[PDB]
């Protein structure tokens, strides 16, 4: 097992991403970290969302490069690998959103990506 | 000085929470005074001047009605004695459908008059070896009480006099309306064969237009509405499928593999012209109706538009095999067009709207088919949830009709003629056991009594009637209850007649019941437990 | 009692038995009928009631105020039953049936009390209840001419009537004209689904308008919408149950290539698939495409590409509606759009209706199927102006079926009450108390007009009973001159199975709450 145990605060979701070499965890900061399973290193922690992150997902089409992470600041907030940058937001949410699912993406209102 | 102690061996052995009733107080007297109570509960619904009753179950569920069977169903009956006689009571509605109430009466009174004969000094076995002296003499007796037939059952007015007195204790203001009802209704089946199926006798609830509106329908009745665009055809032809309108898959696994782009953009082009293809093929052979019993898809719902195809989808496979039945179709398995003897045949299928309900209508025009429909009317759900029960009653008195045609005089005359040749039966008996003949005859006035208590006059007066005239040597005199005065009247020719079946079953289960209560001497009943039901009853 | 060691039935099961229960069951059927008393007539009032999750329901609908009232009297609910079973089969006063039903009982409990054998009181209802059903029939004023022109005024003054009694009775004659135009305009079945009912938040009710055609709200367009123009004057309609995505083939599809050149081949494929539907759909002929299931991002730009309209996701009784106006067909393939299947509109455009973004068909020349736009300030004014139209359109759509009118205002029941006193009046006399009871029951429904308008109810029953035994049939209450007034000529008309249903409902009601003795109420399970 990773067992890294690498974090200052505790983990509210520890989502493995869909590539089988990295990982993706949110502290209770409300900031997300990557963190290599090889190497050990964080690749880049994110910025933002000040409030605690409850939910974790990867894009369901492998494509280990984009996720969409929600917490307490009642946001759908969409980040990219490549950049690094929160590409997308949305703000219908209002209460603490739990779990997220992926289809575009339910989370508890099911948002589309092509339109906003 | 100040404790009284559990007596050393059973009683200390007992669990915390059973019950153990030894003897006669004990044991005999409660279960009477709880079969009795029990009676008394169902007597106030006896008769055409019965009262319905409200009750309520433990899911707040309506049910006003003069039925014993389902009056003694929606109570939380605890007593095991009263158990029994429940038990007895379903028993004679599964067997014949109707006396219930007769069943509760009688078996009371048998057991209060065993409970007087235990008093002044008889043992239960000569109790019981009278009420079984006293049951077979009046089997014996029954079959000379026989007044008339039904000498004939394809008839329309004679059938519905005879149905007239089963649905009169209920519904007492308009029978003659249901009477008529239900003769159509039962006329249309029983074919030629002596065979009568009650379940071929289909009742549909729509509400609004009050129970005088209320028809008989040549055919089935669906609360559904067509899945297609056509929602008229005026000569089916209709082909019945037990499998969904779709395509049908692989029961293993499906799996496309695509391999090329030409497969690729092919497959589900070929898909939808093999769906084409079967519609095209079903419709060529000139069924312009389809029922199916599973899911439509899309593809074959467009295409079946395309043809002019009437598509019902029908749920409940039992409504399936009914439809099948009145039809004449055959459910086919697959998706295969129909071979012409597969296919059935309606003189017309069409989409309507009876008060709020959307129907599809299953129409004949002969006055005939193998299933009949009695649409209903009214107010409220729960009156046509007693007409529907009063139609029951109905069909099992005339399926009781086609398997014994003889009939008894009603309104208590058979009673009493019966108690007063018990009476003079066991007066001739020596011995201990003529004392239980007598009481077994003297329970047959609790009938009779009953009738004029709901009726509203006074119960001795017309006994007393009776008595009079049955030994004047008239035989079918019984209870008028047209009238504000003891008054009584021949019932042949009123025409208030009663099926010797039910008499007969009624009368031996009652016996049955009354003496298997009596034979129970020690009662231990376990703690009653908190279990979710049990596991027999899911 | 006795203790009964062991009893019969379970513990907590209440039983009430005897005349008591019977007068209690009474009562409660008066307590039901108080609480929809005072919304009968043209000065009635709106109930509103408040549920557990904090909602408000404003109605002058006597079914509706019923059912949103939570009532667990074993009695009671039959007056809920029954205003229920009378809005089902004629969709108007459900006030009116449970008024009568309430009065019979409250006019038999005396008689009750003094231990009358309730089935005398039963055979009486029954016998009465004929007598005023065939009076109606008989008396029931008919035209046989067939003249479309006098059809449309008697459906008109009918509609006017059930709509004088709503907040919408200051504009009455343009909502029954309303009312009218559009269920003349129904085929054969006068199907409640062929009439779309649309309720958009700001304007007044002078703003609600009637369209001879289809109207929907916008169904969340996607990017590239906004460079589809928005009004043709000819345009062809393709009606069409289909999925325009960029989309797997199949669930269970699965592909498998070794080759790059057969990857790229499978892209190029499912992109060609995708532009074959499109291509074929443009091909066709049509302008305006509407889908019941999702159209994508690069449908619609395709479309917006060739000056096209394109809009999915639309609901599906919005696209039968479409079919029934335009003359179209739905097709979940575009390999075969021919002609036929193609709809057909005079004018299609998208405008803006209180903040909200409608499409509009209207020039339809054929339609069979219209589309009600309702006006007002808060959602339950539109609910309750749509409540309002529905009893208008159930009314127009009896009348329809049967012109058979009778004059309103409680004219037609004074009329009944004095015919069923003179019944009365020349028989043996146990049944002609009671009959005469059914009779004086019978006058509730003037007595509370007079009574919700202000009025003095004794002397205008006591007139109105004067002129109708004098000679009068049509005279009833005249709301507005404080005095009374042949209603016939005033135009206050009443289809005749209206009134025909009221009394058969009430009077059933009555003799099933009558003839019960007994409540047996089992102990709660499961209360959790
Ligand atoms: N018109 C009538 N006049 C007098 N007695 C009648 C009449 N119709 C039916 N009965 C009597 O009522 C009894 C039926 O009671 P009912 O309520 O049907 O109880 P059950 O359903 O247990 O038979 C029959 O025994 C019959 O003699
Ligand atoms: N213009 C009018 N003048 C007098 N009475 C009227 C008028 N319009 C309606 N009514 C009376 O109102 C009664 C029905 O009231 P309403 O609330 O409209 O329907 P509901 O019976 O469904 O509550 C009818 O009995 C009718 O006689
Ligand atoms: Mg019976
Ligand atoms: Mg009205």
């Amino acid at each position: 097992k990773k067992s890294v145990a690498m974090h200052t605060n505790y983990l509210s979701a520890c989502s493995f991403t869909n590539s089988d070499m990295q990982i993706l965890t949110a502290s209770g900061d409300g900031t997300c970290a990557l963190w290599d399973v090889e190497s050990g290193q964080l690749l880049q922690s994110f910025h933002g969302h000040g409030a605690d992150v409850l939910c974790l997902d990867l894009a369901p089409s492998e494509t280990g490069n984009t996720f969409v992470s929600g917490g307490c600041d009642k946001k759908a907030m969409v980040w990219d690998m490549r950049s690094g940058q929160c590409v997308q937001a949305f703000e219908t949410h209002e209460s603490d959103i739990n779990s997220v699912r992926y289809y575009a993406f339910a989370s508890g209102r099911l948002y589309d990506l092509r339109a906003d | 000085a100040l404790h009284v102690p559990k007596a050393p061996g059973f009683a200390q052995m007992l669990k915390e929470g059973a019950k153990h009733f030894s003897g006669l107080e004990e044991a005999v007297y409660r279960n009477i005074q709880a079969c009795k109570e029990l009676a008394q509960t169902t007597r106030t619904a006896y008769g055409p001047n019965g009262m319905n009753k409200m009750v309520i179950n433990h899911l707040e569920k309506l049910f006003v009605t003069n039925d014993a069977a389902t009056i003694l169903r929606e109570l939380e009956v605890q007593h095991p004695a009263a158990k029994m006689i429940v038990m007895a009571s379903h028993m004679q509605e599964q067997e014949v459908g109707d006396g219930t109430n007769f069943v509760l009466v009688f078996a009371g009174a048998l057991l209060e008059l065993a409970e007087e004969l235990l008093r002044i000094g008889l043992s239960v076995s000569e109790v019981i070896e009278g009420y079984e002296i006293a049951c077979r003499k009046a089997h014996e007796i029954l079959p000379n009480l026989v007044c008339c037939s039904a000498k004939n059952l394809r008839d329309i007015d004679e059938v519905s006099s005879l149905l007239r007195t089963s649905i009169m204790s209920k519904q007492y203001g308009n029978e003659v309306f249901l009477a008529k009802l239900i003769a159509q209704a039962c006329v249309s089946i029983f074919p030629d064969s002596g065979h009568f199926n009650v379940d071929n006798i289909r009742v549909c609830k729509i509400l609004g237009s009050g129970i005088s509106s209320s028809s008989v329908l040549h055919g089935m009745v669906f609360k559904k509405e067509t899945e297609g665009d056509v929602t008229s055809v005026k000569d089916a032809k209709i082909a019945v499928y037990s499998c969904p309108f779709d395509g049908m898959i692989t029961e293993t696994k499906g799996t496309v593999l695509i391999k090329t782009a030409e497969e690729l953009m092919n497959f589900s082009k070929g898909e939808e012209n093999l769906m084409d293809a079967q519609v095209k093929a079903i419709a060529d052979t000139g069924a312009n109706v389809v029922v199916t019993g599973g899911k439509v898809a899309d593809m074959a719902l467009h295409y079946a538009n395309k043809y002019n195809i009437m598509l019902v989808r029908l749920n409940s496979k039992w409504d399936l095999r009914r439809l099948c039945k009145t039809v004449g179709a055959t459910a086919l398995p697959r998706l295969t067009p129909p071979v012409l003897e597969e296919m059935g045949h309606c003189d017309s299928v069409y989409l309507s709207e009876v008060g709020d309900t959307q129907v599809v209508v299953f129409k004949h025009e002969k006055e005939d088919g193998a299933i009949s429909t009695i649409v209903l009317r009214g107010s409220t759900d729960n009156l046509m949830d007693d007409i529907e029960r009063a139609v029951d009653d109905g069909v099992n008195t005339f399926k009781v009709l086609t398997r014994d045609k003889r009939l008894v005089p009603g309104g208590g005359a058979t009673e009493i003629e019966l108690a007063k040749q018990i009476t003079s039966y066991g007066e001739t008996c020596p011995g201990l056991e003529q004392y239980a003949i007598k009481k077994f005859a003297e329970a047959f006035e609790a009938i009779p009594r009953a009738l004029a208590e709901n009726s509203g006059v006074k119960a001795n007066e017309v006994i007393s009637k009776l008595y009079a005239v049955h030994q004047e040597g008239n035989k079918n005199v019984g209870l008028d209850i047209e009238a504000e005065v003891p008054a009584v009247k021949d019932m042949l020719e009123a025409g208030i007649l009663d099926t010797y079946l039910g008499k007969y079953w009624a009368i031996k289960l009652a016996t049955n019941a009354a003496v298997t209560v009596l034979r129970v001497d020690q009662i231990i009943m376990a703690k009653p437990a908190g279990g979710p039901k049990p596991p027999s009853g899911k | 009692m006795m203790p009964t060691p062991v009893i019969l039935l379970k513990e907590g099961t209440d039983s009430s038995q005897g005349i008591p229960q019977l007068v209690s069951n009474i009562s409660a059927c008066q307590v039901i009928a108080e609480a929809v008393r005072t919304t009968l007539g043209p000065r009635g009032m709106d109930k509103l009631i408040v549920d557990g999750r904090g909602k408000a329901t404003i109605s002058n609908d006597g079914a509706t105020i019923l059912k949103l009232l939570d009532v667990v009297h074993p009695a009671a609910k039959t007056l809920v039953d029954i205003a229920k079973s009378q809005d089902a089969e004629v969709g108007d006063g459900t006030t009116s049936v449970t008024l009568l039903a309430a009065e019979f009982l409250k006019q038999v409990k005396p008689y009750v009390e003094e231990g009358l054998h309730p089935q005398i009181i039963i055979r009486a209802f029954r016998t009465a209840t004929q007598l005023a059903v065939n009076k109606i029939k008989e008396i029931a004023v008919t035209v046989k001419k067939a003249d479309k022109v006098e059809q449309r005024k008697l459906l008109e003054k009918c509609a006017m009537t059930a709509l004088s009694s709503k907040l919408i009775s200051q504009q009455k004659a343009f909502f029954a004209k309303m009312v009218v135009d559009a269920v003349m305009m129904l085929d054969d079945l006068l199907q409640l689904k062929m009439i779309g009912i649309k309720k958009v938040q700001g304007g007044a009710l002078e703003d609600s308008q009637l369209v001879a055609g289809v109207a929907f709200k916008k169904t969340f367009s996607y990017a590239g919408f906004e460079m589809q123009p928005k009004k043709y004057h000819n345009p062809k309609i393709a009606l069409l149950n289909v999925e325009l995505e960029l989309k797997a083939e199949k669930d269970n599809a699965e592909i498998r290539v070794h080759t790059v050149e057969d990857y790229q081949a499978i892209v190029d494929a499912e992109w060609n698939i995708l532009y074959d539907k499109l291509e074929k759909i443009h091909h066709s002929g049509a302008k305006v495409v509407l889908s019941k299931l999702p159209i994508g991002d690069v449908a619609t730009q395709y479309f917006a590409d060739r000056d096209m309209f394109c809009a999915g996701r639309v609901p599906e009784e919005d696209l039968k509606r479409t079919m029934m106006a335009c003359g179209g067909s739905i097709q979940t393939s575009v390999n075969a759009l021919s002609a036929d299947v193609l709809g057909r509109c005079q004018v299609f455009e998208e405008t803006q209706i209180g903040g909200e973004r409608y499409n509009f068909f209207t020039g339809c020349p054929k339609a069979k199927t219209c589309t009600f736009i309702l006006r007002g300030g808060a959602e339950q004014f539109m609910e309750e102006t749509e409540r309002s139209l529905h009893d208008a359109i159930m009314i127009v759509r009896r009348a329809i079926k049967n012109d058979s009118v009778v004059a309103g205002g409680g004219a037609i029941e004074m009329e009944l009450s004095k015919y069923l006193r003179d019944y009365s009046r020349t028989i043996p006399g146990k049944q002609q108390l009671l009959i005469g009871a059914y009779a004086k029951a019978l006058e509730i429904i003037p007595r509370q007009l007079c009574d919700n308008a202000g009025f003095d109810a004794t002397n205008i029953l006591n007139k109105l009973r004067a002129r109708h035994a004098q000679g009068g049939t049509w005279y009833g209450v005249d709301i507005n001159n404080e005095d009374i007034a042949d209603n016939f000529e005033a135009f206050v008309w009443e289809p005749a199975m209206v009134r025909i249903n009221a009394l058969t409902a009430a009077s059933e009601a009555a003799c099933l709450i009558v003839s019960v003795d007994e409540t047996i109420k089992n102990p709660r399970s499961t209360v959790d």
